[PDB]
């Protein structure tokens, strides 16, 4: 019966071990799946680093900025630094 | 803008480029703002250097992250952290946040 | 990593498009 | 002592944090109330 009893202590520990292989598995798949989260934002950072700037900045920031600079413009503020700022804050969470 | 840009290039996570470049420079304009009210200039300042981090953040995770798995604890200090900074940054308001 | 020189209509670039816009009404 | 350092440092920070945000909602209304006049302004413009 303690032979028995010391079995079944064993088989419950290789269970333990089971578990903790099957979490473990589900890390490593989980952190797979955040390093290829990584990898998309590597191939967006190759997609801008293969810009030169000029057109980076002109395609990125500039009809956009362009737009905000004409509203601000007929704004005609104390400051179009704050303006502009704000502004921008204000669309981008929606304008892309 | 022209020194944000050029010399950031920048992104940040989970943004469009778009979104990242427009919104950290709008805050680099706050930031430098000749006559922007001072320690408000410095409160911007502070979320870009955390924004800049964040930016980190995508080359230092990149680069220690290999295909093949590593074990877990051996990982750098760290390492952990900017990956728990960078999935939470998939769930927070990037304005405020 | 993947590597282009990107060719551009002019269509794409607003200054671009613009100074063609300019040119061609000139021309008209 | 420590207590007494840290809650009025604590508390100085958050009466510094009220007074610009303060500052920040009475910019943005302004500039709010710029944006309106722009409405005002291109709409009547584009009416007349």
């Amino acid at each position: 019966e303690r032979l028995a009893k010391e079995a079944a202590q064993t088989a419950e520990l290789e269970h333990k071990e089971a578990m903790e292989m099957a979490e473990k598995i589900a890390r490593w798949e989980e952190w797979n799946k955040r390093l290829e989260e990584v990898k998309r934002e590597e191939r967006e950072l190759l997609e801008v680093q293969s810009v030169p700037l000029r057109n980076y900045l002109m395609t990125y920031v500039m009809p956009t900025l362009m737009q905000g600079l004409n509203e601000c413009c007929k704004v005609r503020p104390e400051d179009p630094v704050d303006f502009l700022a704000e502004y921008l804050f204000k669309n981008n969470p929606e304008m892309q | 803008a022209m020194n944000a840009a050029g010399n950031l290039k920048p992104k940040l996570p989970f943004l469009s480029v778009r979104r990242s470049v427009l919104l950290y420079i709008a805050f680099h304009l706050k930031a430098f703002n000749p006559k922007g009210s001072e320690y408000s200039r410095k409160k911007y300042k502070k979320k870009l250097e955390q924004f800049v981090e964040r930016c980190e953040l995508i080359t230092y995770l990149s680069s220690k992250m290999t295909r093949k798995y590593k074990e877990p604890q051996f990982r750098a200090i760290d390492f952990d952290h900017k990956l728990q900074t960078f999935l939470s940054l998939k769930n927070i308001d990037p304005v405020t946040g | 990593p993947t590597f282009d020189k990107k060719p551009l209509v002019w269509g794409e670039d607003l200054e671009l498009y613009s100074k063609f816009l300019d040119r061609k009404e000139q021309l008209r």
